[PDB]
């Protein structure tokens, strides 16, 4: 089942820097008081991060390219942010990478869908709307783990494709600012990885409709590119990583 | 592989010990000054200037 | 720990012997170097309990007995400064030592000039 | 040190003649435990078996198999591999595997083979001839027969061309064996492709059906999610052994550590990159590594022309690890150790001397 | 190729800097003379024979 | 300019990095010598007229 949006309202798409986010762990090694520097892909310090806006009415559900990674960020109040859908041809064609998080789990799924041209979810005022996709042919790979989730909670998400390895970096950060991205650092923690082995060139959000038509729930994410440069990582001796610097930005930090 | 391997780290290692080596030259040249500076300064009055 | 490796090793000969024997070379020199530098006077000098100099004040390059390490002001200043098969071999003269050198040159020369340097 | 110096006569003087290893005890694979293992049970000892012609497609994949139980039940008549090793499956790691069971009749097992030709080879199930995997047969005269007759397993016995290399062919299509065209309706020359087979317990060895499962193995570019069982053995600590951490290997002392680790980290390097700290899969408890204590063995020897009495000093190495004297440049064995002072004659390191007087310290 | 040709540069390029080195320790030790020359016959008038 | 042979040269290690840190030592230890020979004094004198 499909349903088309024909109550939109034109608006082109923002931009906003990237400030100091965006620094995840390279790999799962601890170290202490020291110093490390590593080439990997990253995104980089000040630069333009993509904005797009969900508010009463925009409804902002496109589909970009992968390219090499993905920055995704998401100030999300009241849980309107669901899942994603990765995927090159999003049809039935190719297979898929299915991610989704419905009112019980998390479902992680590698199969042949067949992909809506408008696909989202449906909040009635409890969920009882699934309209995303119409039918599903060739399953491969099955995955269930646990749930990952004025703004109150803000979600970083890095996907990365390499060696057909689905590596996910997270990091719940609280914060009460209300419109563009907070000045601060938080590397992102690995979640799970996902041997997935398939190809993927594009990728789209999905969302979820209100009832009462359908009303825009408010929301604001971002979505940036990773580009492979040096970064000079920063360790405590709690083993986090508090700072960072960008090897290619200004002269300085070089 | 190991033998490409034995090279290298064998490279590493002569690179090391010549550059310590010249590193002791130094040191050596520079402890002969401060044995001079101990028997002449510390053990007499000098007349050499500086 | 790999006999494999070390059995392709054999090959090059002994290359590990003149590596070793060079750092051994220079390991000796320091020990050298620091003699050179410190043990010139073979007689052990101290300076009278009274500090009656004529006014003239030692104190902070003499050592201080307070201190465990029995090193002058100036000394332990100088020594807050300065901050896989891998050895390091310790120097041969102690810290202690060192400073008990430079304790019998500093008392020499404050009690008998230049003359100690020359003979009794 | 006559043997280092390449001479017979030694001059007084310390010589570093070898190097001493603390030699490693035991060694150490730990590994994470064995579970989410594949369903093995549901595949050979399900409630029903599938018809030859319309062969079920099992895919294992996600999971851990361990091919030994498998492999060790004394009821599998018929265990035959013709790509792989059946004591490797254990070892190696394949991306997924397909299991096809079907019941068949006893002599008809040995078709099910590459370079076999027959009426199951042909028309019922086909193997490339560079298959891979293990055949698994078993007899099964006590469950599918029936004292009525069981009928409901149907063969195909005829086909126009033969099967190419695991494809499915549930048609039912008329057979024309002759010439004379038919539209379906069955004649003289026009039959029923499949037959019911005549498993009956008055039937001997030969006409008793088996169930017969083949396990193919799949090497593509996709992660190989499929490896065998890993046998972590116990865990030995304060002691130089050679320890196996989820393929991280190496030698060392194994110690408890204050050391915090953040929860998704495993290993531990410090500023030069080397391993000093590694968290344990079983128990989730951080350990210390610390690196078995090498150091430098020294002979202490006046001239041969004087004694041949020598002392040994092992560099930076505690005396309770190898006329007994620790001392800072390490363990000196051979020299006594005395209260008084002297000038140095053969250097030790660290304000220490030995000389000649018995080798004293 | 590339791995034959970058050991060779490679190879000579440290036998360039080992010799570099060992010449500006040389060039250390002459300027260091020169110094002490300086202070000690153009700053003042030095007894020291030759 | 080759990229290549840059990508199989990192796998050497910090050879370069060595080569680089004793080349600009030397440079550096040039001006040091010539600022310990010649600029003994700090004062710029001069002749009378
Ligand atoms: C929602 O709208 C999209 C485009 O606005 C529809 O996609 C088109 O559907 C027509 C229907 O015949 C096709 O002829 C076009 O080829 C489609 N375009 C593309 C780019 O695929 C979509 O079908 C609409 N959804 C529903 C349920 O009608
Ligand atoms: C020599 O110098 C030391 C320090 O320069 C003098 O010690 C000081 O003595 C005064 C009073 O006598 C104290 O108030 C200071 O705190 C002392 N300073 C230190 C660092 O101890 C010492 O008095 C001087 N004279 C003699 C004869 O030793
Ligand atoms: C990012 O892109 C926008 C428009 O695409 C542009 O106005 C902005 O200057 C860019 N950011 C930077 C740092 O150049
Ligand atoms: C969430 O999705 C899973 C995946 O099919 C489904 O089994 C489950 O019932 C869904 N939850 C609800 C509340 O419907
Ligand atoms: C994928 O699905 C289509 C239709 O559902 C089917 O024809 C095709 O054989 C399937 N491919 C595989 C590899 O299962
Ligand atoms: C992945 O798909 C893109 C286009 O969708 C294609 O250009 C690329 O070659 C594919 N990669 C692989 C490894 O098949
Ligand atoms: C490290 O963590 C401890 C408790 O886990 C905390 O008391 C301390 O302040 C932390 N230090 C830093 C530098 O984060
Ligand atoms: C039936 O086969 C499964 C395969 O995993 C095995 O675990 C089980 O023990 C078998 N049943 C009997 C009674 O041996
Ligand atoms: C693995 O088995 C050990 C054995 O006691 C147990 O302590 C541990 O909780 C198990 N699970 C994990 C994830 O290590």
């Amino acid at each position: 089942q499909c349903v088309n949006l024909t109550t939109r309202t034109q608006l082109p798409p923002a931009y906003t820097n990237s400030f100091t986010r965006g620094v995840y762990y390279p790999d799962k090694v601890f170290r202490s008081s020291v110093l490390h520097s590593t080439q990997d892909l990253f995104l980089p310090f000040f630069s333009n991060v993509t904005w797009f806006h969900a508010i009463h009415k925009r409804f902002d559900n496109p589909v970009l390219p992968f390219n090499d990674g993905v920055y995704f960020a998401s100030t999300e109040k009241s849980n309107i942010i669901r899942g994603w859908i990765f995927g090159t041809t999003l049809d039935s064609k190719t297979q898929s990478l299915l991610i989704v998080n419905n009112a019980t789990n998390v479902v992680i799924k590698v199969c042949e869908f067949q992909f809506c041209n408008d696909p989202f979810l449906g909040v009635y005022y409890m969920e009882s709307e699934f309209r995303v996709y119409s039918s599903a042919n060739n399953c491969t790979f099955e995955y269930v783990s646990q749930p990952f989730l004025n703004f109150k909670n803000l979600r970083e998400f890095v996907f990365k494709n390499i060696d057909g390895y689905f590596k996910i970096y997270s990091k719940h950060t609280p914060i009460n600012l209300v419109r563009d991205l907070p000045q601060g650092f938080s590397a992102l923690e690995p979640l799970v990885d996902l041997p997935i082995g398939i190809n993927i060139t594009r990728f789209q959000t999905l969302l979820a409709l209100h009832r009462s038509g359908w009303t825009a729930g408010a929301a604001a994410y971002y979505v940036g590119y990773l580009q492979p440069r040096t970064f000079l990582l920063k360790y405590n001796e709690n083993g986090t990583i508090t700072d960072a610097v960008d090897c290619a930005l200004d002269p300085l930090s070089e | 592989q190991i033998d490409r391997l034995i090279t290298g780290r064998l490279q590493s290692l002569q690179t090391y010990v010549t550059q310590q080596l010249i590193r002791a030259a130094e040191i050596r040249a520079s402890a002969n000054l401060a044995a001079t500076k101990m028997s002449e300064c510390v053990l007499g009055q000098s007349k050499r200037v500086d | 720990d790999s006999t494999e490796c070390s059995n392709l090793l054999l090959q090059y000969g002994s290359f590990c012997t003149q590596l070793n024997r060079a750092l051994t070379g220079i390991a000796v020199e320091q020990d050298k170097n620091t003699q050179e530098v410190f043990a010139q006077v073979k007689q052990i000098y101290k300076t009278p309990p009274i500090k009656d100099f004529g006014g003239f004040n030692f104190s902070q390059i003499l050592p201080d007995p307070s201190k465990p390490s029995k090193r002058s002001p100036i000394e332990d200043l100088l020594f807050n400064k300065v901050t896989n098969g891998l050895t390091v071999l310790p120097p041969l003269l102690t810290d202690e030592m060192i400073a008990q050198y430079t304790s019998a040159l500093l008392a020499g020369t404050i009690t008998s000039g230049w003359t100690f340097g020359a003979g009794p | 040190t006559k043997c280092t110096l390449k001479s017979f006569t030694v001059e007084k003087g310390i010589y570093q003649t070898s190097n001493f290893r603390v030699q490693p005890t035991e060694s150490i694979v730990r590994f994470p435990n064995i579970t989410n293992l594949c369903p093995f049970g549901e595949v050979f000892n399900a409630t029903r078996f599938a018809s030859v012609y319309a062969w079920n497609r099992k895919r294992i994949s996600n999971c851990v198999a361990d091919y030994s139980v498998l492999y060790n039940s004394a009821s599998f008549s018929t265990f035959k591999c013709y790509g792989v090793s059946p004591t490797k499956l254990n070892d190696l790691c394949f991306t997924n595997v397909y299991a096809d069971s079907f019941v068949i009749r006893g002599d008809e097992v040995r078709q099910i083979a590459p370079g076999q030709t027959g009426k199951i080879a042909d028309y019922n199930y086909k193997l490339p001839d560079d298959f891979t995997g293990c055949v698994i047969a078993w007899n099964s005269n006590n469950l599918d027969s029936k004292v009525g007759g069981n009928y409901n397993y149907r063969y195909r016995l005829f086909r126009k061309s033969n099967l190419k290399p695991f494809e499915r062919d549930i048609s039912t299509e008329i057979y024309q064996a002759g010439s004379t065209p038919c539209n379906g309706v069955e004649g003289f020359n026009c039959y029923f492709p499949l037959q019911s087979y005549g498993f009956q317990p008055t039937n001997g060895v030969g006409y008793q059906p088996y169930r017969v499962v083949v396990l193919s193995f799949e090497l593509l570019h996709a992660p190989a999610t499929v490896c065998g069982p890993k046998k972590s053995t116990n865990l030995v600590k304060n002691k130089c052994v050679n320890f196996n951490f989820n393929g991280l290997t190496g030698t060392g002392v194994l110690t408890e550590s204050n050391k915090k680790f953040l929860p998704f980290q495993q290993f531990g390097r410090d500023i030069a990159d080397t391993t000093d700290a590694v968290r344990d899969p079983q128990t989730l408890e951080i350990l210390d590594i610390t690196p078995c204590s090498f150091g430098g063995v020294s002979v202490i020897t006046p001239g041969t022309n004087t004694s041949n009495q020598v002392a040994v000093l092992y560099q930076g190495v505690n005396c309770t690890e190898v006329n007994v004297f620790q001392t800072r440049a390490g363990c000196l064995i051979g020299a006594e150790h005395v209260n008084n002072s002297y000038e140095c004659d053969i250097p030790i390191g660290a304000g220490i001397c030995a000389s000649y007087q018995s080798i004293i310290a």
